[PDB]
């Protein structure tokens, strides 16, 4: 697992920069062109990798999908890739607009929605980044070119504290400050300047993407107990990994000096948890290829659909 | 006496125009000039007239927004009224000058007004007041104009009820001898500064006429909007080259031919888009070496290879690679603490381009404009080069509810600025600050002439005199009349006010427009920032990813083709990671559908900081 | 034996992990003291360079300045002994105290009220009282009184932010970023005159001090008694713009028992002679007998002369990169005695030491 | 100038989370690197021990040996920085260069091929070039570029593992389990001569170049011209026989411009002096002035001379264990400065350092 280190990790940070505003079937396009150039130059990386198995663990992902977001592994993507984002402002382009209430969710009362077409606008704004809350921005196909040092972050290290200017007047900042930008006009004209400098994400339903979500129900709808068991199954292998590792730290704070009925207990149950890994190991072997079969099989549905 | 703009070389050409100018002048017939950008009309008008003790000269520039009472208030300094107009001078008559007769736009009903007021006062001979309604009589004052042809974009085509009564004359370009005469003139007046290279004026002459006649000759229009090729473009390398003679070190041959072909590079090939037009440059300027100047010894003659700094040193010579860049980082790393702070990566590129907009900033009344994609580093690069040279830098803070209100509020504080308060100031303007055409024209009026008279009327006027009273009796200055002051401010606003042109995306409407703009694209030295070659992309990679462990597993080198590899021949897996990212942002930008439009790079940075940061992770 | 000049070789090499800025020496011993950029606060020995004698981490940000004085009590209560700041850019000013017997450093206390970074800090002694001036980037030109440890003058003399500034009595000079140099009255706060001519932010100026006897000096004796009773006279400074230029300090409407008073027509200061010759900005300069020794980032530090005012010798390539701060012995005061030494810090986490 | 001994009394005690493997020093700041047991890496200044600036993982299993040389480049393009490389039993041989300005460690690239555990590594920096040798237990001496990273030349040079390497000139003594050490060129890669005397195996063994003027030094003047045109004559090597042995190097068929070629009744080293009178295994010996120095398992550390061979201080209960390692630093380069402070390994979780 360590020889494909990097190889993995290199997939990992070029998709969340170039791969923002594109639908799926680019997407697997461009993959396969960097798989064939990772394997031109020698560079080993793993052959089943999966950008929600490596990035998105269990947690975040249960977190996100409770606040709000579609099942769709496409939204699942971009909505990692906007909030994975540390030193760039994301760009949010949806129609739909629905994903201000995840935000929200996500955030809490600390949510606060302006909008470029306000009147009092950099006043709450300035108060808003001098208090650090997180601001969520609409229509932003009518940038304003007054916040151009925020979405540049071309602020200066002024003594101890981060210091920016907008506006007229100078105004402080914090570290607890985000800044989001939502946008509901996906033939919007954006600047180059903002377009160049921030995370832009395409939110949207495209015709792969109605092949996706037509699979997606056939198979939840057909065999849904199939999809139950795959999904408890990946649970309780999460949870099986998060037991194992707290059971061997366990053992090993108790075992690693120098026994008694505690350490035999403790080995035991680690015998028990490796058994139990082995077990659902070589069951999880025996049904991934039922999805191969079931994509070879209602995939026509997806052509006369598409 | 070049730096001056009166300075003219009488040839053939110059002196039978001259003459038969004053055969139609004298025949009391209106003269129409026409020609190519690059002829100088204005230049042998200004000869003629200026040189002649049977005729005057009157201050008149045509631009899009145009009316009669301009006409009416320069008629007035020079004339006076008895109901018939007569110029203050009984002996030499009055020659109307009216340049950029194409210039000034239609009506609403397709008509244009002021070639009208034109037509009525050279053909009614005289003219109708409007607010008392008398008639107006003029004996001696004859009307010239000179105009481009409209065929180009951004010239309106006036009607033939104008041209019918006036003369037409075309003057193209000057051919190779009067050229190598003019230029001849020049060098043996450059060169008389150091006697010990005098033999040289001829082959200095030829190189520099058969160089520009192979850059018109090659690059045309069809490629790029912007190959507007000049001999006037002869005239400012020969500006640079003086400039750089005078404040340089003991020279030499081989020091002379590096700073005219550096100078040759900074004036000529600054514009190039393409790289294999650079390399056809380059290829051009070998040839012309070796065709006029047989000289051995001499270097390689790349635009990086070609570093001319005033920076390191009291004088403008040539300085080492590697001082140069411990320099700027130096110099840099001082500026971001005392000012902003931006990660900025040190790369041979744009040490060239620090460099040439230096150069260009310590010009008397030097402007240029940069052409480049977004996040290329243009902003950052000229607020650096104005904090090193002491400069102040004034961005227009810009937002979507603006209007002219503020515009010219702006220019009149910074203007006030530059002249009163005597600091001299950078002036940056976006591609995004200019919203309607009104700005752009605003910025023609500054540009092509000293000032904006549009800004100081009125109550402002006055002020604005009174002001400049006030400057004059501080320092000490027998100034009294109002022309004085007038024309003392114009010259210290030229001398004090430097404005730069940062243009993100060439392609859109807007930026092809400003940069067809007649009155912006001669006077400003045109630098091209473009797209990144590899070769700054995998500096900038290598520079960037040294930071994080990354050779920790057996690595076996892959045998690839040559034009595969961009950065040095690969030994190493960061070699590998940097190469393979190229190709892929390559391949990206190639599936896109991009077309000939600016690539920028900053998703290249942003995944190297990415890739660093998840990789230490 | 006040016309000593270095020789063409640095007498000892003194390595330092990071850029060296300011750089002074023990009046007793020598020692010198160096400051570093990360932080960190050293002390060397002149006959034994091979490893320091302490080291202390102080501040969290570089050093910007640092002047040592050895104090003189009258009373035999109070014993003499050695005081050093550190002005660093981490918004504070420390105060140290040298041990003698231990050899070690011992930190007295630490001055605050500075709203942005400190950039120069100077110290001396009018009778039996020991204050410590500072200049910041918040234009706050601040006193303080050392036995008291509280701030006594707060003033700005400039909009934009002062850089260097130069004691003497109860008038202080200072440099500033907005090209121009301006006294104030030390006590009062009044700004008796206002210098300019420079097109550069000023880098450091300092006072040019009488002295007792000398064959001649046409930039230290004073002229007329009005100067005598004053005892200020010239002054100099240096810029970014490549050039040293010594001024002449107009007088004010001075009254006895009273407080100066700035002069309507003779407040400008005059510029008297001008100096060129250095390939970059003029870091740091610095006045004994009649030479004038000064440095700059071209990697050299010159010796100019005050009578004839030319370049008698220059140290090309004394650092591979930039060269910071120098320093000499002070003549004008009879408790420091004038030793043949001059010592340089540069850029290149090198510092170099001239003796003999 | 060149014999300062150490006091009794320890300058520091520096106190490691684990064991002590190795220990170097760097060659321009006083700042001591510690390489534990579990291949933590510390970077420690002496001044205030309290505090590690910089701890890295460097390996995951037991770090055997390090050396630490500071990069002098000839040209102006490349700045001079610190490299460090160390070896374990992970089959990896790590190389990081330490910045001063963040005095925080960044690790560079990292060499891989061995098979077993690594024993040891040397620097050595040519006009231009660099170069990492290193040994595994497999018997397998290799050669590391350090910006190419790949191996250029390998050979077998002993019949069992080999625990010491040195590589002063283009020739390498490597000891191994078994008494033999022998001598390789680098070019050619062909042993020419085998030690034996020895009942145990060979920790360490270095080679003695040519001090300078020394008034009655014994073992380090040249004793023929054509030895002193060769450039290097004596060794030392250790042994578990509780003694040292200095060797005596026979010369070889020196052919010009080509690989030389054996001695066959010269294919053996002669012993000078046996350095008998210890009480334990002798881990590492370093040679600097006159005195040798060596470290004892037997809870203490003996420096003898070199002229007379015999005590004249001995250590004693500096660590409570078995003592690891020492750094004498190098007086035999123009490029490094020979300071006056030393530093000392042990395996209770401690390093003594002394000063001056
Ligand atoms: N006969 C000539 N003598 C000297 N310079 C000339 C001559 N003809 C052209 N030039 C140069 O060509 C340039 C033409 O500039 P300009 O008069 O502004 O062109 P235009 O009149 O077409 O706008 C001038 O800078 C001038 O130096
Ligand atoms: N090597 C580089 N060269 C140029 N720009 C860079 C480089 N690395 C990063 N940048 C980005 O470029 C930005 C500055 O570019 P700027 O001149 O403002 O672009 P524009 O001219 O489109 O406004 C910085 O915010 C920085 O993030
Ligand atoms: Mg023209």
């Amino acid at each position: 697992t360590s020889q494909e280190l990097i190889g993995n990790c290199i997939i990992s940070s070029i998709y969340e920069t170039y791969f923002g505003h594109l639908n799926e079937r680019e997407r697997g396009d461009m993959l396969v062109i960097l798989k064939r150039l990772l394997g031109k130059f020698a560079v080993k990386y793993d052959v089943n990798y999966r950008f929600i198995d490596y990035l998105v663990t269990l947690d975040e992902k249960m977190k996100w999908l409770e606040c709000g977001l579609d099942k769709n592994d496409y939204f699942l993507e971009n909505m990692s890739i906007v909030m994975n984002s540390q030193d760039a402002v994301p760009f949010l382009l949806d129609p739909s607009s629905h994903m201000i209430t995840v935000i929200s969710n996500y955030y809490g009362n600390k949510t606060v929605l302006l909008s470029f077409l306000e009147e009092g606008f950099v006043k709450r704004l300035e108060n808003a980044v001098r208090f650090g809350s997180v601001v969520i921005i609409q229509d932003g196909e009518f940038f304003d070119p007054i916040i151009s040092r925020l979405i540049s972050r071309e602020f200066n290290h002024a003594g101890n504290r981060v210091t920016v200017e907008i506006g007229d007047h100078e105004v402080d900042v914090s570290g607890d400050f985000k800044l989001f930008i939502h946008s509901c006009d996906p033939s919007g004209d954006i600047p180059i300047f903002l377009r160049s400098r921030v995370r832009l994400v395409h939110f949207v339903t495209n015709k792969e993407s109605i092949e996706t979500r037509i699979f997606d129900i056939t198979l939840t709808e057909e065999n849904a107990e199939m999809q139950r068991k795959r999904e408890d199954l990946i649970k309780l292998n999460t949870e099986y990994r998060l037991k194992l590792k707290n059971l061997e730290k366990r053992l090993l704070e108790e075992l690693n000096n120098s026994e008694n009925d505690e350490l035999m207990v403790t080995l035991n149950n680690l015998k028990k948890e490796a058994m139990n890994i082995e077990k659902k190991l070589s069951e999880s072997e025996e049904f991934f290829p039922q999805f191969d079969n079931l994509v070879e099989e209602y995939s026509i549905i997806g052509k006369h659909s598409v | 006496e070049v730096m001056r703009p009166d300075i003219v070389i009488p040839t053939i050409d110059t002196i039978k125009h001259e003459k038969i100018f004053y055969d139609l002048l004298n025949s009391k017939r209106g003269i129409i000039l026409c020609g190519p950008p690059g002829s100088g009309k204005t230049m042998i008008m200004n000869n003629a007239l200026r040189n002649s003790s049977l005729y005057d000269v009157v201050g008149i520039n045509f631009s899009k927004d145009t009316t009669t009472e301009h006409i009416l208030s320069a008629l007035h300094r020079h004339t006076n009224y008895v109901l018939t107009l007569l110029p203050k001078s009984d002996i030499k008559n009055l020659v109307l000058f009216c340049d950029e007769i194409n210039l000034p736009k239609l009506d609403k009903y397709g008509s244009q007004n002021v070639v009208l007021f034109l037509r009525q006062l050279m053909e009614k001979q005289g003219f109708w007041k409007t607010p008392e309604n008398k008639w107006v009589t003029i004996e001696r004052i004859h009307i010239v104009g000179a105009c481009n042809p409209p065929t180009d974009p951004g010239r309106i085509p006036m009607s033939e009820r104008f041209t019918r009564h006036a003369a037409i004359l075309y003057l193209g370009y000057p051919s190779g001898k009067s050229l190598s005469q003019i230029y001849e003139i020049y060098y043996k007046a450059i060169f008389k500064l150091v006697p010990e290279f005098r033999s040289y004026t001829e082959p200095f002459a030829r190189a520099s006429v058969h160089l520009y006649n192979e850059c018109k000759a090659r690059y045309s229009t069809g490629l790029q909007s912007h190959y507007l090729f000049s001999p006037r473009e002869l005239t400012r390398l020969v500006r640079g080259v003086y400039t750089a003679i005078n404040t340089g070190p003991r020279q030499t041959l081989r020091s002379l031919i590096r700073l005219w072909a550096y100078e040759a590079w900074r004036i000529f090939a600054d514009r190039l888009v393409g790289v294999k037009e650079k390399n056809s440059f380059e290829q051009l300027l070998y040839e012309t070496v070796d065709k006029y100047l047989p000289n051995q010894d001499l270097g390689n003659i790349s635009s990086t290879s070609l570093l001319f700094s005033g920076l390191l040193s009291l004088d403008f010579k040539e300085v080492n690679k590697t001082d140069l860049v411990n320099f700027i980082e130096e110099r840099f790393k001082t500026f971001c603490d005392e000012e902003l702070e931006v990660p900025m990566v040190i790369h041979e590129s744009m040490v060239d381009h620090i460099l040439r907009i230096d150069r260009a900033l310590k010009q008397v009344q030097g402007h240029m404009m940069l052409i480049g994609a977004s996040r290329t580093g243009k902003t950052i690069l000229t607020r650096f080069v104005a904090w090193l040279n002491g400069l102040k830098i004034v961005q227009p803070k810009i937002h979507r509810h603006s209007n002219l209100s503020d515009f010219d509020m702006i220019l009149k504080k910074a203007i006030s600025d530059c002249s009163l308060k005597e600091s001299r100031t950078c002036l940056i303007i976006d591609e995004s600050n200019i919203l309607e055409t009104a700005f752009l024209e605003r910025m023609n009026t500054l540009l092509a002439n000293a000032d904006i008279p549009d800004l100081f009327q009125g109550e402002e006027y006055d002020k604005l005199l009174n002001n400049l009273r006030n400057k004059t009796r501080s320092l000490g200055l027998l100034l009294d009349t109002e022309q004085e002051l007038y024309d003392w401010f114009v010259g210290e606003i030229a001398k004090n006010l430097h404005v730069v042109f940062t243009i993100c995306d060439p392609t859109n409407n807007k930026s092809s427009a400003m940069i067809s703009s007649p009155a912006l694209f001669n006077r400003c030295i045109i630098n091209w920032m473009g797209d990144w070659d590899t070769k700054t992309m995998s500096q900038v990679a290598n520079n960037m990813v040294d930071v994080v462990p990354m050779e920790f597993t057996d690595f076996i080198v892959p045998e690839v083709n040559k034009e595969l590899v961009f950065t040095e021949p690969i030994q190493t897996i960061r070699d590998a990671v940097v190469n393979i990212l190229i190709h892929f942002d390559r391949n990206f930008y190639q599936k896109m559908k991009v077309g000939v439009n600016p690539r920028s790079p900053g998703y290249f940075i942003d995944g190297l900081r990415a890739l660093v940061k998840l990789v230490t992770a | 034996v006040l016309k000593w000049i270095p020789r063409n070789l640095p007498s000892c090499l003194i390595n330092v992990e990071s850029s060296v800025t300011s750089v002074k020496l023990h009046p007793n011993l020598p020692i010198v003291f160096v400051a570093t950029d990360h932080g960190k606060l050293y002390a060397f020995d002149l006959f034994n360079y091979t490893i320091p004698l302490a080291s202390l981490q102080s501040h969290t940000k570089a050093i910007t300045s640092m002047d040592v004085l050895f104090t003189n009590y009258t009373n035999s209560s109070k014993k003499n002994y050695l005081v050093i700041v550190t002005a660093s850019k981490d918004l504070q000013i420390h105060v140290f105290k040298w041990v003698s017997e231990e050899c070690k450093f011992q930190q007295i206390r630490s001055l605050l009220g500075h709203e942005h970074i400190v950039s120069a800090v100077k110290i001396w002694q009018k009778n039996n009282d020991v204050h410590i001036a500072s200049c910041s980037r918040d234009q706050t030109v601040k006193i303080w009184d050392f036995h008291n440890g509280w701030s006594l003058k707060t003033f700005q003399p400039h909009s934009q932010w002062v850089r260097s500034i130069d004691v003497l009595g109860d008038y202080i000079i200072s440099g500033s970023h907005d090209t121009t140099l301006r006294l104030t009255h030390w006590p009062s706060g009044n700004g008796l005159s206002v210098g300019t001519g420079h097109e550069f932010p000023i880098e450091k100026v300092k006072f040019i001090h009488f002295i007792e006897d000398s064959p001649e000096i046409r930039f230290r004796t004073p002229s007329t008694d009005r100067y005598k009773n004053w005892g200020m006279q010239y002054c100099v400074s240096a810029s970014r713009d490549r050039t040293i230029k010594i001024w002449e300090i107009p007088l004010p409407t001075l009254m006895a028992h009273r407080a100066p008073i700035p002069n309507p027509t003779d407040s400008n200061f005059r510029c008297v002679l001008t100096l060129k010759g250095h390939l970059s900005w003029v870091r740091d300069i610095s006045i004994r007998g009649q030479y004038l020794f000064s440095c700059a980032d071209d990697k050299s530090v010159r010796c100019w002369d005050l009578n004839t005012g030319q370049c008698l010798h220059v140290w090309e390539k004394l650092h591979t990169g930039f060269v910071n701060c120098l320093d000499l012995d002070v003549d004008f005061d009879s408790n420091v005695t004038p030793r043949q030494m001059m010592v340089t810090g540069g850029l290149d986490c090198k510092s170099n030491v001239f003796m003999r």
